[PDB]
This record gives C-alpha cells, structure tokens and sequence, in this order.
C-alpha cells in the first residue's frame, strides 16, 4: 500500500480548468506503475502532487516521505561527475559503480583520462544530451528512497541505450523498490504492474497490461 | 501496416558526402523520436544520431559536427547527411522510429526498425 | 544580456507548415523564459508560445493551441517554433523574446527581443 | 506537516548553572505559525536548539515528527554558485527553485549579474551585501522540503521594505501549509501568527493568540 | 507617543558632503533597527543604509563606501553621513525605526517612519 | 552637400518599442562606420550602438540585447530598433557616419553628425 | 567539433541581394577557418568564400569576387555571407563549413558541415 | 567598493606628534589612490597628503611638507599619516579617502570617504 | 628610422603582387598614416616590416624594436593587468598612464576586482573593451617603432577621438608610429601620408600636399 | 595567523561611554573566537567579553555585564566593544585577542594579541 490516491483533483490556478480530475490508484510496495498519455495530459503534474509541489483541492494522497525524483529535463551542477552523481548522499563504491553500470555510464566515464573526476560546468554543455540524461538518472537512482518518480527519463536517449537502462536499471536494479514511470512505450508498458493512462487531466485507463491488451 | 525504408547507401571514397533517407509508410497516427544507428562487422549496434519530433538532436561523439540528422514531419522521413566520410564510418546503417499506428486507441508508441543500408568508405 | 536572431520565415500555402528558429548569444541562456510573439499589420505584439529556462513549462495562445509547438536546446542556445496547419490569420512578423523573470506570457515582461521574421499565409 | 509539543521543559547550557529555559509549554498544530518573541538573550535560539536536539532538557518532554529545515540568525554561504548555495544537495526542480527565489526577493539581484545564478560566491568570486546573504540563506532553508521550518530572526539584516515583501509572499504565501516557528519581535509579524510565545530571561511571559495579546 | 524627526537636508552642489540626522522622541522603551530610505521623483522608495541596535550596518550598492550610517543609542538618533554627492542622490530621505513604546508590557516592536527630508544635488546650489 | 537626417523619436510609455532611422543624403562615394549615440540630462554623450560597413555591430552594456542596430547600404541608412524602453533611455539620440564625398579623389572619410532626435520614456 | 546551422536562403529576382548566416555551436570557434560552399544542380560542392579564425584572411571564388562578402563574429559564433548583385548562375544550395586546418579553400579540408540553404535567383 | 575607517585622533600640545591610521574594507585596495584630507571648522575639506596604489607616489600640502609623512601597507589594507611638530593650525577633522582614478589631489576626485577623526593642537 | 625603396612582394609565386613599387622614409619620432581601400595591401605592408612578408624586389631598413597592434583584438586567459603588461615588467606610472590614455580606467574601475578580474572562463568584454585592451598592451610595450593597424576599427567615434588625441598624439608623441587609418581627422595630424590602392602607391607626401587636391 | 589592531581608547568622565574597535589582518577571521581583555596596571590580564566566529555566542565578565556589548563584522574583519556607563574601575589597557580553539574565556587560550589601548575614567 506504498502509494494511494483517492478522488484526487487539483488546479494550478484558482477558478481555472483542473489539471487532474478524480484520480484513483493504489501502488503496492515494490510495484511499477506506468503513467502514459498525450502531451499536456497532466502526467508531470501528477508527480508534482506526489512531491507536494501541487496541493489537491479535493481528495487524499498517502505515501512514505522517502521520494527520489528524476526530471524529464536533465540538470547538471558545477563539479565532477562523481560530485553530480553522489550529491548530498554518502559514498558507497558498490552502489556507485553498480549504478554507473546500470545507467550505461561506465564506457563514457572511462573515455575521459580523469574518469569521474572530470569537471563539468553548469548544464553540462561539454556532454551530449544522452550523457546529461544518464548522469541525471544515475543521480536519482543513487539516492536511496522508498519511491522513485521517473518522469520521461529516456526522452533524449537512443532506443538501444534506453532498452539497456530500462532492463538493467528500472527493472533489475530497482526491482524491489516502488517506482512510477512516465512512459508511453508499449515495450515499457508490458513490464508494468499497473498502468495509468491520462488524457486532459482525466483517467482514461487504469489496470494491468492484460486488461489494456483486451482493448 | 507500417514500414521503414532506408535508401542512400553505397561505396564512396574517404572525404565524400552521402545522404541517407528513411521514410515511414503505412497507417501512422504520429511518429516520435526517429534516429539512425550503425553496426560495423562483428561489433555491436550503436547510435549515430537521434531526433525528437520537435527537432532536438543528439549525436555520437565520433559523428558530431560531421553528420547532420533532420526530419520532415509532413513526409514522415528522417535524413542523415554524412559529410567528410572516414573508413571508420563503414557499417550497416539502421533507421529507427517510435510509431503510433492509427489502429491504437491511445497515444502509445512501438519501436520500428529499417532493413539496413550498407555504407562503405574506401581509403582509395 | 542576450542577443536574439530569428530565421525560418517566408511565404506558405494554407494548411502548410513552417519552422522558426531563434539563436541567443550570451550567458545563462537557461535562466531566460523564451517566447514567440506575433505582430499582425496594424495590431499589437501578441503572445504565441513560451518555454521555461529548463523547458519544463510550455504555454500557447488559444488560437495556436494544438497546431504550434515550442521547443528548446540549451546546449545550442536555440528556441524553435513549429507552426503546422497554418491559416491566413497567422500572417504576422514573428518575434523571439527572452524574459529574466519567472513565468509570464505578457510581452511587457520580456526585455530582450529579436529583429523578427515575416510569415505570410494565402488561402 | 508536524505537531510541535513542549511540556514543562527546562534546560541548562552549563551544569549546576542558571537554566536557559524555565518551564516552557506549547502545542503547535500542523501547518500553524508560531511567533517566538523576546528581549536579547531571552533563550529564543536556545529553544530552537532544543527542538533540533542540540540542547537536552533537564526536565519536561518534547515531541515532533522530524524532517526539520532550520534557518540560522547568522547567514552562511558555501563556496560555489548561487544555485549551488540554494539547492544544497536537494534535487533540482525549476518551478520550486524559481518560485523560492521570487518569494525571497532574489530574482532582481540574480538577474543583475550576467552569469545570473551561476555567479561564483565566496572570496574567490564575489562579496554580497548582508541582505543578499540573508536572502540566499533563507532561500536555501525554504527550498529544503521539510515538515517543520525553524526560522530564527531571518529578517535581522534586511530593510523593512524587503522584509515586508518576504514575510507576506514567502513565510505567509509560499509556506502557508507548512508548520513554521518564526523568531520575531515585530507586531506586523505577530498579527499573522497562529500562536505567540514571549520569552524573557528563560521564562515564558506570554503564550496565546494575537487577540489574547491584544487584550493586554 | 512616538515621533521621528529628520533634519540636515537641503540643496548642495555635486561632490558636497551632508549629514542627515533623525531622532526618536516620546515614550520609547527601546529601539532596535534604524534605517535611511530614499524616494526619487516617479521612482519607488528604496533602502540606502540600515543599522542594528548593536551597530552592524548594511548599504545599497549605489551608496556603499560613499555614505556612512551611525547611531547614538543614548540620544535615540540615527545619522547618515553623505559624501561625494551625485545628482543621482537627489531624493526625499526617510528615516525608519522599530520602536518598543513604554506602554508595551513585552519587548515587541512597531514600525515608525519620518516625514522625510529633501536632498537636492544640483548647480542651483551655492 | 552631405547630410544626416534622424527621425523616429518622440514621447513613449515604458515598455514601448521605437525605430529611429538616420539617412545619409547628398554626394556619397561610400560610408564606412555608422553609429547611434545618446546624451541624457547632466550626463555626457556616449555610444548606444555602432555598425561597420560589413555589418559588425557593438553595443553599450545598458542597451545590448534590447536595442538592435542595422543598416541598408543601398539606401545609406542606419536604424536603431529600441525595444522594452525604460525611463533610463530618455535622452537625445545622435547619428554619426564616416562619409567619403564623391568629390574626394581617394577613399578618405569625414565625420558627419545628425541634429538629434529626442526620445522621452514616461513612467 | 562544431555544429553548423545556416539560414537566410530563398527566392530573389536577378540583380537582387541576400544575406546568409551560419551559427556554430561548440568550443574554440576562433580555431576554425569558416567557409561558404555552393552545390549547383548536377555539380559538386564548389568553394565560394573563406575566413580565417580571427578574420584577417578572406578569400573568394573568381565568379563571386566584388559581389559577395564574407564576415565573422566570434563573440556571436557566427559567419555571414552578403550576396549582392545576384545572377541566375548563383542558384545553388549554400553550405557553411568549418576547417580545423589552416588556410585551404578546398572543401576536402573542411570536416564540419551545415544542413545547407537553397538560394534561387529568378529573371 | 571600499569602506574606510580612521583612528588616532585626539588632543595634543603644540610641537607634539600624532599618528593616524585608516583601514579599508573591500576588494582591490592597491587600485586606489589613498589620501588624507582635513576640514577645519568654517573651512572646506583641504588636501593633506596622497599615496598611489603602489606607494610609489607621495604628495603633500605645502603647509604640512617636511612634518607629515604618508605611508601604506597593502597587505594590511591600511594607510597611515604621521603628523610631527604640530602647530595649532592643524586643528581639523582628518578624513581618509580613496580615489579610483590615477593621480589627483583634488578631494573632488575621491569617491570613498571615512567618518573622520578630530585632532586638537 | 623606417625606409622602403622600390619594394614589391607577392603572397603566392606567379600571382599578382600584393605591393607594387613602394617607396617611403619615416624619420625618428614621426607619424606615418597609411590609408587605402579594403584589400589595398596596408596590413601586408606592416607584415613586411615584421618580416612575415619577404620582398621579391627592393630594400627595407629599420631598428628591431617593434610593437605591433593588430586590426583584430586578441585576449589571453588571465586578468586585465596580465593582458596589458604581458611579458613586460610592471611600472605603476607607465601602467596607469597607458590605461588613462587608452580610455580603460572607467571600465576597469566599474569592476569590484578592478584590473584583477579574470578575462578571456571569465568575463566577456565588448568589441571596444577588447580593442582598448589590445591597444593598451601594444602601447605599454616599450619599442622604437609602433605599427598600429586600424586599432579604432571597432571603436565609437567619441572614444576613438579621445584615444587618438591622448594616446597616439600625446602619450606616444616622441616615438616613430605607423598608423593604418583612412580618417581625415587623423591624417591632418600625420607627418607623412601613404595612400595605397590595389598594391600601388597612389599618394605619398605631407597633409598640405594632400590638401592641394 | 591574524594581526590585531585596537583603537578608540582615551580619557572619559564617569557615567560616560566609549567604543573600541579592533581590525584583524589575516585569513579565516570567522574561525577565530574574538575577545576583549583588560590589563589594570599591576594586575593580571582579565577577560572582559568574547564573541564566537559566527557571532552566535557572546559572553561577558560579571563586572561589565549589562554595561558592555561585544559585536562583530566578519565582512570588515573587525570586532567592537561598546562600553556604556563607565566606572573608574574600568581604567585599564584594553586588548583585543583571537583564539583558534572553540569557546574558552581564558586569556591562556588566545594566541594572537593586539597592542592595546589605554582607557581612563576620571571623576
Ligand atoms: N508549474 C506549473 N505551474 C502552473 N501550471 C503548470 C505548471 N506545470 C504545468 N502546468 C500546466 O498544467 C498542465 C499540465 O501539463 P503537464 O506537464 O503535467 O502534462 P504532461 O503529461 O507532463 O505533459 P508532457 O508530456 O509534455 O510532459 C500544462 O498544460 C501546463 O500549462
Ligand atoms: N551553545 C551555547 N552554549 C552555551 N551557552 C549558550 C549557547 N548558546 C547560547 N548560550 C547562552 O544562553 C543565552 C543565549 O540565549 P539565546 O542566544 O538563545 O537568546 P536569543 O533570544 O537567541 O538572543 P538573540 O535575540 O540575541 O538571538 C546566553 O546566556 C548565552 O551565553
Ligand atoms: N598571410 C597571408 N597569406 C596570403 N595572402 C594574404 C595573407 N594575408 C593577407 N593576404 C592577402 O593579401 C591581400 C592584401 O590584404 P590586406 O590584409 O593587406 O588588406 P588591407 O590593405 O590590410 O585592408 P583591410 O585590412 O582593410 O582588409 C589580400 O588579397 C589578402 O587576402
Ligand atoms: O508557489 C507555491 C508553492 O507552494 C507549493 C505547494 O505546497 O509548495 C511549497 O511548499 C513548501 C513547504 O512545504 C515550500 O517550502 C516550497 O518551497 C513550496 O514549493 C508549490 O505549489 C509551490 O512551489
Ligand atoms: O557537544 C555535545 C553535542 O551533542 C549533542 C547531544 O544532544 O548533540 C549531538 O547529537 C548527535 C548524537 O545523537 C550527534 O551526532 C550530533 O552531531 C550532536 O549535535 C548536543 O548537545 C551537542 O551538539
Ligand atoms: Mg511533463
Ligand atoms: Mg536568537
Ligand atoms: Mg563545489
Ligand atoms: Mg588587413
Ligand atoms: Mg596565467
């Protein structure tokens, strides 16, 4: 019973159109919820609500405070690669090197003479979009939380890297942790425990992959 | 249904230009994130260049600045302009696309791949 | 400060498609909220679409909603406007502007402006 | 998002000396604003130090739900950029970040720099004003997502105009649903408080609502 | 009763010096923060310099190093020493103080403002 | 014989746009550098923006990104596109040009100035 | 390793003028020798004009000499091509290219290339 | 840019000596031309002595020449004024000032000023 | 000081000569103005004095101490002071005098760190600020001959007037200077004037001789 | 290492006031616990007041409590002592000292010392 949403509705602006209308779902401990939908459906807004950045006008949200959020939009702080990944968290080599492996970063990092000690600027203009996205995801999965909110992390990644990361990181490395993935890929949806399809703030579908297949 | 058809490959001299083209045909509601990939003999398939629907592009370090990925959303076509070719670029070039079939009730994508294009760059 | 330069304008057949680009020269491009604005002959500068520095927030004018798409590339210091299914109403000089203040769509909050590009549509 | 309770709490900084806090009692409900007023040396900071566990009570009991963000009386800046100073090991969210800056009256100052939030702070890069330093320190504290916010005299080195804007848009609007303990002796601030604790030489001289304080 | 009275203003030439003074009179139990603010025509009121009871000072970037804020806690007076005056400093200077009235049972403050003092930096001066 | 004529000035509200124009008339063999300068009350005359024959532009820090200098070499005209006007931009705007008169046997220039255009930004 | 993007192409009547721009995104722009190249229908990519890294050296194709002008702005990471007095012969796809090696006009020495812009000169 | 604070003032009998100090708080102290200025009651601020950022150039008012000495310590961000063989004429408020412009002794060229110290002789 | 007799040179063997039969004699402490159309061969003439261009015919004579100011400003990574002094030893008087003359004092004093602000991974200056720093560096170098190739090219007419009058004319008053300029305002103050057009010398003489149309 | 220099001493009538200043020359001023100490002639150095590096902790001698106030300005590298309602007992040489070890009021813990200033309280 890790994440629970009951008749939840919220608005970004008072008196406006609700960004999310009567949202219901229950994600059990260690399950994978896939959040699909059209552009502007309210997917990020739903994650913003779980984070407490969006307050519901009506309904109730229940979860344990330990949340790690991966943005759609990569952000890299000034400092080394290691500084960016480990961040506020303490350093454990097994966890660090396992996360690098899972997030397809080992080859890129080893290409540099200074390895993880290479200094990045702000925004990581030196790195590629994919390298930036991988560092951002690595940082998020390196944070030890009870819930992982991954908002479209594979957006600027090639299909081959995305396949490796989804299989070895989202599915293998984070297997026992409750996680919410914003994705509209069938390839990802097949591996989901439950699927939420949003369209214009409303829940168009909620159920298993087999239930979605039967439509 | 939906098919991806690459064209533009061949045997060229080093320093030559080449334009690969890959068009999506069939019942397509929308296409998201098309890209180009390459596989040299014995080695594994890897990215060359990727392009979002909106037009944001990413490149492999080896091709960045030399190759240019572009797309015509009206024609559902992705293009790889390959300039200053090196014998290191010799490989089979594959085209990828995240396509939503019209038949699908929701805006969900499926991964489609091309048959491949052989590009061979000779030193002489 | 940031120096903006638009490109991609011209003449198009109705229901057509056109893509505008705007490259910014200067520091901290990610701090600026980028916006596309149109000035119709005789009319004032109207807001078309906006992007937050991150790219996380995108807002469009009701008239262009569902047809126009605003995007950003902070690594390339560029902002784009994909204008699909164009109508003769969209004929105007398209301006690209930067705002150093967070989240407004009113052109009054945008300090840095480009030269503009003429975009004409005929039925 | 917490409950703050104190029952007959007394504590000493030095063994066998004078108690810094004598018989303190209060209950702050979820999302409420407690104003802690008093003369210099009253024991206000010491009360916050106790909530943080840095001061152990000799007698009495304290209850709260952890996840506390503390804003010091004395501004501190780490070497690095403005962004580095505000986010401080907390995951970055543009909306939250840019909203906190707006609320803490930092947007205008930051936009005055060509490098904006990427300007390097400390001796190496730049020297900010007392007010700029205080605003960055408060921004950092309000950026941290906690259940309880302990704000020890943050407006101390701020002008009355900026303080008014920050109190109204940050303390009252931005953090409206979060439990807050604000160390302030200003009536302007006290009128907006849910409960008020007035300390004098370690002792509680007043505890109640603004209306109860008005009736004195 | 609390009254804040500014003095020292006037018409001066550019480069001139000037000392503004503002004294708190009436039933004052204590004062903790005092400051000088200015409002130029058409523009909004802004800070110039602020001073804590203990004497810690902050300044506007435009005045830092040129202007000096000081206070006499015995006299309940704040002072602004204005050096190397520029025509940009032409404005109405207001005095502010966080005062505890003798009537208050606790050490609680209220914001008090002066009526202002005009400072004009121009060649119209002697 | 050779003259610089400014136009486009006036009284505007803050945030308004304005386009100053300055045309070189008479016997002109060629023009090398063109620029916009301003003089606010009590302050000294200073550059706003300058433009080389080839089109390279420089700006004052205060106007960079907000103002845009352009030139039509065919029309012998320099333009100052003034966006997001502030009451700090109120001044007299002067136009300058390094002109070679048709009478000169060699490619040697002379400095020419305009009479000035008053720009007043109200708040 | 610079990413090049051209703009400014289109249709023009003979004797007309057009200005092409090319922004490069990447490090050490000043190291690169920038060049404009044209690909006529049926023909190979031919050299048009080149600029050295700092702009001290400019070279042009005999055909365009006296009509075309190459310029650079290292601060804005852009290279420009001013095409005056156009002839129908100049109809081609104009490419902007960067060379990491000093002083060659041959397109074989240019590693980084842009998408190109079509320029059409009618009569 | 620089905050100045003088010290060392007070009462002395004629023929006596006094040493004034002035510490600067801010960046690039060495860029500034430091100067000592005096303002007698009823008189304007008059120049006394000046030091270039380096300390290479020292200039004194004709009245104080041979009796007063200006010195600098860039490591300690301080400027000093040794006033020997004092006359009752030297009674004035001594100010310490910084100029961001090279080589002027006119107090009009000095932007940053200290509070001043009263010297009685 | 500087002499050129029947000098001709080519950049490419079997091409068109960049400079054709150039003649001039510049005495010690004199100001030679080099005017001409774009591509006339002005920079190429200075390149020849530097030894970067070898004459095919003719002779060039001069004293080795040369300080050259490029048309194109260049800035090294480091502080403003680091950029102006460069290799040369530091003298406060010379330094602060050069800054004043080159209209840099006001810009430098606008920064809190003054001349110690890092330039090039650091602040970006305007075209004019860069041109002024480049000229300052050149005039700070103590040489017998100063080759100033179009230094005022990216400067506004007001700054250029101040710099020409106080730096080129006042500060450098006793040094031999070759100034590449096509401005009448500058030409009036020249000792001798050389006008180039397509590698050829169209005029060589005094301002009075040039005035006599 | 830190070099300390006191100022503000002199002669005053009883019931009067005096403010002492002490500027520190050296690195990491904020690390040091600053203190004011007084040496009565033919008496041991006595502690007067102390302030932590932050300024968060201030301690005073019982004799001076309620009359003296210790303050700090880390930006100006100075520590101050406001001595109000002075008694003839306060006549001593006031020293300023720095301690690299946290929170002790004993002068034995302070390594760096100033020259001192004589304070004389008459009547
Ligand atoms: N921080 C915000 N403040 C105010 N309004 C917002 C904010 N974020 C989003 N919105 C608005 O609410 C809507 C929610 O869109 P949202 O980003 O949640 O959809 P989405 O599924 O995440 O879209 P996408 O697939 O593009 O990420 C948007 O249309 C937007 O205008
Ligand atoms: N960490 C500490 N260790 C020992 N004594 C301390 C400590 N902190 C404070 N004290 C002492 O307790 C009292 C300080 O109380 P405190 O500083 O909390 O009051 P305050 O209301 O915060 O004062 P102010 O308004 O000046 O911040 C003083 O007697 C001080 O010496
Ligand atoms: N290093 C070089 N190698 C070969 N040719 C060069 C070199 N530098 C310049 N040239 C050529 O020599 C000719 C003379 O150009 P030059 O640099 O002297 O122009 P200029 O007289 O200085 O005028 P401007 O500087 O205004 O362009 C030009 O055709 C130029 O391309
Ligand atoms: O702009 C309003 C602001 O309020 C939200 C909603 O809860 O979140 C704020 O609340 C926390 C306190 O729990 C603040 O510290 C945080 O900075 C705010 O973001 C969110 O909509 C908005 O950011
Ligand atoms: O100097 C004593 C020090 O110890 C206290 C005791 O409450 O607080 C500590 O608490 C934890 C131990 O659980 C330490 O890890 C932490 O760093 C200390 O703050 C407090 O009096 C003092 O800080
Ligand atoms: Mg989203
Ligand atoms: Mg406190
Ligand atoms: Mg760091
Ligand atoms: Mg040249
Ligand atoms: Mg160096």
């Amino acid at each position: 019973t890790e994440v629970v949403m009951e008749n939840v509705t919220a608005f970004w602006e008072e008196g406006g159109t609700p960004v999310l209308k009567d949202i219901n779902f229950k994600i059990e401990r260690g399950q994978l919820l896939a959040v699909a939908g059209s552009t502007g459906a309210g997917k990020t807004s739903l994650l913003m609500m779980i984070m407490g950045e969006l307050e519901p006008s009506e309904g109730k949200i229940k979860h344990s405070g330990r949340i790690s959020f991966c943005s759609q939009f990569s952000w890299i702080m000034p400092g080394t690669i290691k500084e960016n990944i480990i961040f506020g968290v303490s350093y454990d080599e097994y966890r660090y090197r396992s996360v690098i492996k899972a997030c397809q970063l080992e080859e890129d990092i080893s290409k540099f003479a200074e390895k993880d000690n290479i200094v990045l600027g702000e925004g990581g203009i030196t790195l590629s979009g994919g390298q930036r996205a991988r560092i951002s995801l690595a940082r998020a999965v390196y944070k030890d939380a009870d819930l992982y909110l991954l908002d479209s992390p594979f957006g600027y990644l090639d299909v081959l890297t995305e396949k490796e990361i989804f299989e070895s990181c989202v599915c293998k490395l984070m297997a026992n942790k409750t996680r919410i993935l914003v994705t509209s890929k069938m390839e990802h949806l097949k591996k989901a425990d439950k699927i939420l399809i949003l369209h214009e703030g409303s829940s168009y579908f909620y159920g298993t992959f087999s239930e979605l297949q039967n439509l | 249904q939906v098919q991806l058809q690459e064209s533009g490959g061949g045997l060229v001299q080093a320093g030559s230009s080449l334009r690969l083209a890959c068009a999506a045909t069939g019942s397509i509601r929308s296409i998201n994130n098309m890209g180009w990939y390459r596989q040299a003999p014995g080695k594994q398939r890897g990215m060359v260049a990727i392009i979002t629907r909106v037009g944001n592009t990413d490149y492999a370090d080896s091709v960045k600045g030399r190759f240019t990925i572009s797309r015509d959303n009206a024609k559902n076509t992705v293009y790889l302009q390959m300039n200053s070719l090196k014998p290191e670029d010799t490989a089979t070039y594959y085209c990828h696309a995240e396509i939503t079939e019209q038949s699908r009730p929701f805006y969900l994508t499926d991964d489609y791949w091309g048959q491949g294009t052989q590009v061979t760059v000779s030193s002489a | 400060q940031v120096q903006l330069q638009e490109s991609g304008g011209g003449l198009v057949q109705a229901g057509g498609s056109l893509r505008l680009s705007c490259t910014a020269s200067g520091r901290a491009f990610s701090w600026y909220v980028m916006g596309w604005f149109r000035q119709a002959p005789g009319k004032e500068r109207e807001f078309v679409a906006t992007v937050s520095g991150n790219g996380s927030r995108r807002d469009y004018a009701d008239s262009v909603k569902g047809r126009f798409t605003i995007s950003r590339d902070n690594a390339k210091n560029t902002v784009y406007l994909q204008m699909n299914s164009l109508k003769p109403e969209d004929t105007a000089v398209y301006y690209c502007a930067a705002s150093s203040t967070y989240y407004y769509t009113d052109p009054e909050k945008y300090d840095y402006w480009g030269q503009g590009t003429q975009v004409t549509v005929s039925s």
